[PDB]
């Protein structure tokens, strides 16, 4: 069958400046008739089904930004986009219409570049209902920073923590470009009634010392 | 306009068969090829199958040809994927699509899960917001099985500042997640907030009320 490669596999560029997502294919995907390169370029956004930008190599779907803009030619093609807005956070998919199987290519994973953002830290007591239940769960919310490096840990009595927790990352954010992050840290209700002090300190870019949010039991 | 939704899916034990459904409004259906593409959580788009207008050429990826089948009733503004013989490989996302140049108006998708592991549904419990400008509240949806479980707060009318996190594998092998949201602290005297946790492979429909 045809196979369709893409480079890079992931991209970081900056909002406001341009991105270049080539698409080689391991044969011609022309067609001498109707004298158009059968590629197609889609973009799934987090969360939702993909969409397609792009048709006959560079001719863009009605609707779509002309921010976006398909070339080449024979085997090699490429994505284009210019002035990177924040809703452009997406996986970029190229597919051959040529003759089925209808391939894509892997994707491109497109992360927008934005200005350092410090998280807003918040900590969560297990509740008396789960408590009951015989276990604890104790959760560390991370909400609205950049970039993705985020180093979060727990203490237990001041005693760092280790193997029990963990964590799960939002997609970036279509219109402030951050991500979100939650540490949860499990607990039986026996080994979590030894102790009193349940804190989460978090290390980040954008805090100028780590960050630590607590409660007693 | 112009509709595409995908239905059927569901757990499944390997070796089982399932049946999709692909329901087609705001057009003119039968002047149109028709395409299932699959997605593997977390992973690519895979093209799976395609059939031109009335269902007299057929298509299919190496990895399903023998065990799927796709089909049309035109009449009925349906596209069908009968699936054989399924695998852990098979547990995807599956879309249809409307053919021309490329792949148009993708429905949101049905969630095939291909397992033996039993159906179960989660426990809710409230992240409540401390007296110690802005407040963040929230939901501990725990110990599921299969995917998806649905969140949304005081019945969709609460939308900004939502985070509802990817559901994680935990050591046992049951999914939890939690949804968050952010809200001004002065609202936290009057307004109530609840979380609405769907989880139909189970049955499962819980709300719960978030208190400070």
């Amino acid at each position: 069958d045809i196979q369709l490669t893409q480079s890079p596999d992931s991209l970081a560029v900056s909002l406001g400046e341009r991105a270049t997502i080539n698409c080689k294919s391991s044969q011609s995907i022309f067609r001498t008739s109707r004298n158009k390169n059968l590629l197609n370029w889609y973009q799934q956004r987090p969360g939702q089904p993909p969409r397609l930008l792009i048709h006959w190599a560079s001719t863009r779907k009605s609707g779509v930004p002309d921010r976006f803009s398909g070339s080449g030619f024979g085997t090699d093609f490429t994505l284009t986009i210019t002035s990177l807005q924040a809703e452009d956070v997406a996986i970029y998919y190229c597919q051959q219409y040529f003759s089925p199987p209808y391939t894509f290519g892997q994707g491109t994973k497109l992360e927008i570049k934005r200005t350092v953002a410090a998280p807003s830290v918040f900590i969560f007591p297990p509740s008396d209902e789960q408590l009951k239940s015989g276990t604890a769960s104790v959760v560390c919310l991370l909400n609205n920073f950049y970039p993705r490096e985020a180093k979060v840990q727990w203490k237990v009595d001041n005693a760092l923590q280790s193997g029990n927790s963990q964590e799960s990352v939002t997609e970036q954010d279509s219109k402030d470009s951050t991500y979100s992050l939650s540490s949860t840290l499990t607990l039986s209700k026996a080994d979590y009634e030894k102790h009193k002090v349940y804190a989460c300190e978090v290390t980040h870019q954008g805090l100028s010392s780590p960050v630590t949010k607590s409660f007693n039991r | 306009e112009v509709q595409l939704v995908e239905s059927g899916g569901g757990l499944v034990q390997p070796g089982g068969s399932l049946r999709l459904s692909c329901s087609a409004s705001g057009f003119s259906f039968n002047s149109f090829w028709m395409h299932w593409v699959r997605q593997v959580p977390g992973k690519g788009l895979v093209w799976i199958s395609f059939t031109n207008n009335e269902g007299t050429t057929t298509a299919y990826a190496d990895s399903v040809r023998g065990r799927f089948i796709i089909s049309r009733d035109n009449a009925k503004n349906t596209l069908y994927l009968e699936m054989n013989n399924l695998r852990g490989e098979d547990t995807a996302v599956y879309y249809c699509a409307r053919g021309d140049g490329g792949l148009d108006d993708w429905g949101q998708g049905t969630l095939v899960t291909v397992s033996s592991a039993s159906t179960k549904g989660p426990s809710v419990f409230p992240l409540a917001p401390s007296s110690k400008g802005t407040a963040a509240l929230g939901c501990l949806v725990k110990d599921y099985f299969p995917e998806p479980v649905t969140v949304s707060w005081n019945s969709g009318a609460l939308t900004s500042g939502v985070h509802t996190f990817p559901a994680v594998l935990q050591s046992s092998g049951l999914y939890s997640l939690s949804s968050v949201v952010t809200v001004p602290s002065s609202s936290l005297g009057t307004q109530t907030y609840i979380c609405n946790v769907n989880h139909k492979p189970s049955n499962t429909k819980v709300d719960k009320k978030v208190e400070p």
